[PDB]
């Protein structure tokens, strides 16, 4: 059944799964065109597929290519993210397949299932949770690759760096959840916090700065304040 | 005009015969119902006075045998029987028609409701449904499961209707994921039609059965069935000219005769809405569309 707060901790078992966000797949620009009317320009987009326990993230680039000649775009979107899913389950090696793929959607529910049903013992799952994965393309490695991409490609990254040789996956997620919705909710803030000291790198194989434990405290409160300052100003509080 | 007697009826029973019905008292002088229609199939169903739990009946064709009723007091129901000496059943059946002990299947002559409702249904196709292979009759009851039902528990006593899964490899070719599930025409017309049920004939009349089941028994497995097989058709967005005019004639004769009382349970509200207004058939279904706005505007 869904994912959601009483059974939190399932994320972090030995048991394999996947997360799969759809949000960036199918991505425009809204212009208009020289009679006045209305038009869409496609760019690149990228399925974000997940492993919340080892940070494994499978980044298929979406080319714009792929929806050329096509009618339902948004349509067409969700049955492509649950082919490219497919696809890639059928090319891991069985013990690395997945149990479970929880979707952050649930509208991906059915284009995923009618995909995977060469494997009916792998659970399709939705989730009550607001995952703030739409947000990958704010961290910048990430989103350079996806726009310069010229095909269809797949790219692997952890996104937790090495975070997981001094913490707990359960920790790990929470930290990345945390840094995504900050760069979701002011990215211009958030990224502000997490360059503000030049002296502390990105490495060239990470993806996030190279903090000490004790400048990940001190950042991770700098986001929840960014975090709970945006909700104030939203609301007026 | 065929005759299907009685031997006595010693508990209070509301009896049906196809859409009609009619009380019989404990031990009231009853000897059954004559006049009956050649050439439709007919059901002859009861309930208890005392236990309205349990609605069952017979399923039979007159053409086929001679068939009788006669109350089981251990097993405690009305059965149907076949008699096999012919002499013997004409001269009982004939003294009760002297007796007057026998009601007349009461046949409005301008009245073709019974024709429309069971137009493509046959017995061979029932008694393949409803596995009993040693009588030419065909029990059914309130509370037999699909071997689909089942699937997700006696199989003897199951209704064999033919599983359709819109979310299985059956109704899904590989690589086609999306055509076949947003437009379900090759499962109907490949896998079903030319695959399984051979003709148009075969498919409406397992539908004309599944809802006359839903109906007379409140038979749950039953109403899936009929509103699967419907939205199979609407779900398609290719379907012969002559299968979307007779679907409308068929479910038009179905809603006319649903009791207006229990439309509540026997009528899926997401079914018939996506298949009147969203479906590809959207547009193909004019007379029940005007009989379901102005019968059950409730449900829409
Ligand atoms: O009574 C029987 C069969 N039977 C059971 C014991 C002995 N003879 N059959 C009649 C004939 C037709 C009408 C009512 C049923």
């Amino acid at each position: 059944g869904a994912m959601n707060s009483s059974n939190y901790a399932e994320l972090f078992n030995n048991d394999i799964k996947l997360f799969v966000d759809d949000t960036n797949v199918y991505r425009v620009t809204v212009h208009k065109t020289f009679e006045g009317n209305v038009a869409t320009k496609a760019i690149n987009g990228c399925i974000f597929t997940l492993n919340p326990k080892t940070g494994h993230l499978f980044l298929k680039i979406i080319h714009t290519s792929v929806w050329a000649g096509q009618k339902r775009l948004s349509q067409l979107a969700k049955w492509k993210t649950a082919e490219e899913v497919s696809a890639l389950v059928r090319s891991l090696p069985k013990e690395e397949q997945p149990k479970q793929i929880i979707v952050t959607r649930k509208a991906m529910l059915d284009p995923l299932e009618v995909h995977m049903l060469d494997f009916p013992n792998i659970a399709i799952r939705p989730t009550e949770l607001r995952l703030p994965f739409s947000a990958a393309m704010s961290i910048d490695k990430l989103s350079d690759v996806v726009m310069k991409a010229t095909e269809p490609q797949m790219v692997l990254f952890n996104i937790y760096d090495d975070w997981l040789d001094r913490i707990s996956s359960y920790t790990a997620f929470s930290r990345l959840t945390l840094l995504l919705r900050a760069l979701k909710t002011n990215e211009e803030s958030a990224k502000m916090i997490l360059l503000s000291d030049p002296t502390i790198t990105i490495k060239s194989y990470h993806l996030w700065p190279s903090f000490t434990d004790e400048q990940w405290i001190t950042i991770e409160s700098q986001m929840r304040d960014l975090i709970l300052t945006e909700y104030g100003r939203k609301y007026n509080v | 005009m065929n005759t299907v007697p009685f031997t006595s009826a010693p508990i209070e029973v509301t009896i049906g015969i196809d859409q009609y019905s009619f009380n019989v008292k404990e031990n009231q002088p009853f000897h059954g119902i004559k006049d009956i229609p050649i050439g439709h199939v007919h059901v002859i169903h009861f309930q208890h006075a005392d236990n309205s739990s349990m609605r069952y009946g017979y399923w039979f064709d007159c053409r086929m045998g001679n068939f009788y009723i006669q109350y089981d007091p251990k097993d405690g129901l009305y059965k149907m029987m076949e008699e096999r000496d012919g002499a013997k059943f004409e001269n009982i059946v004939h003294n009760f028609k002297e007796r007057q002990m026998m009601v007349s299947y009461p046949k409005i002559d301008e009245d073709d409701t019974w024709y429309n409702l069971t137009e493509f249904v046959q017995m061979d196709k029932i008694r393949k449904i409803v596995r009993k292979d040693e009588n030419q009759f065909s029990y059914v009851d309130s509370s037999m499961t699909t071997v689909q039902e089942n699937e997700l528990s006696d199989p003897a006593h199951s209704l064999n209707y033919t599983v359709i899964n819109f979310k299985s490899r059956e109704a899904i070719r590989p690589g086609h994921e999306m055509e076949d599930f947003l437009d379900k025409s090759y499962y109907l017309n490949t896998v079903m039609l030319q695959g399984i049920f051979k003709n148009s004939s075969n498919y409406f009349g397992e539908l004309q059965f599944a809802f006359l089941n839903a109906m007379f028994f409140g038979n749950y497995g039953s109403s899936l069935q009929w509103h699967a097989m419907i939205e199979l058709i609407c779900s398609s967005a290719t379907v012969p000219k002559h299968m979307l005019d007779k679907l409308d004639e068929i479910l038009y004769y179905q809603i006319k005769t649903l009791p207006e009382q229990y439309s509540d349970i026997l009528l899926n509200e997401r079914v018939w809405n996506i298949c009147l207004y969203s479906s590809f058939q959207k547009n193909s279904l004019h007379n029940t569309e005007k009989i379901m706005e102005n019968k059950y505007p409730e449900l829409l």
